[PDB]
């Protein structure tokens, strides 16, 4: 009569809480691990503002033929 | 580009132009007549000159081979207006380059005979000098009565016909 321990139904739900925290940083840890490791933009990476990687050189002598696509 | 360095041979070439490029006229003239004619060119082939240098431009490379029918329309515009200060203002022009060849090419020291060229030309073939950026406040350096700059030697030659010119008021 003393004997009052969590039922069977409570303690297999409570332990399937803690596998679904469990899975779920799982998963939180491959995402981490996949958006790191991903390309990311020229804006993002090196420059927000200028964001033309394009270099536009000197301006002294500028020779008009001198730009190319 | 730079220039040579620690030696260099200069080639000619004793070839000619492909046939699928017509000929063109040179200009012709030396150093100093033609900085005493830039102005009145630029007043002339202002149209040309940007038109050669935007088909440079779009070109991206290729602008020596793409860009030579502009380049010739360019060349002779320039030997026509040459060939007009010859036909009509020959003494004036005369005047003017020799004056810059006995200074450094400094159009501070040619002012009187660049005011009879420019005013023989105005008349003749309608052509003005005018330095362009400017603000109508700002006085053009070769219209200032009083420069601080002024030539050590003022040219002989200029002197006494602007002497003349002043006396018979063509100027």
């Amino acid at each position: 009569t003393f004997f009052h321990p969590k039922s069977r139904e409570d303690i297999l739900n409570e332990e399937a809480k803690i596998v679904q925290a469990l899975n779920n940083q799982r998963e939180l840890t491959i995402k981490m691990h996949e958006l790191k490791r991903e390309e990311k933009d020229y804006a993002h990476s090196y420059s927000p503002l200028f964001s033309d990687p394009v270099p536009q050189g000197g301006s002294i002598g500028k020779a008009p033929g001198s730009s190319r696509e | 580009p730079r220039e040579a360095a620690a030696h260099w041979v200069p080639f000619e070439d004793k070839a000619n132009m492909p046939d699928n490029v017509p000929d063109v006229v040179e200009v012709g003239a030396t150093s100093a007549p033609l900085l005493s004619a830039s102005y009145f060119i630029g007043a002339k082939c202002k149209p040309y000159n940007d038109d050669f240098m935007l088909c440079r431009e779009e070109s991206q490379g290729s602008g020596a081979i793409d860009c030579l029918k502009e380049g010739r329309r360019v060349t002779r515009c320039a030997v026509s207006v040459i060939e007009d200060i010859n036909k009509s203002c020959l003494d004036e022009f005369r005047l003017h380059w020799q004056c810059l060849e006995q200074n450094n090419h400094q159009l501070s020291g040619c002012r009187k005979a660049e005011a009879l060229l420019n005013k023989c030309v105005f008349t003749k073939l309608n052509l003005e000098k005018k330095i362009p950026g400017l603000r109508p406040d700002e006085e053009p350096v070769f219209l200032k009565k009083d420069p601080w700059i002024k030539p050590a030697v003022d040219d002989f030659k200029s002197v006494r016909a602007y002497a003349e010119a002043k006396k018979n008021g063509t100027l």
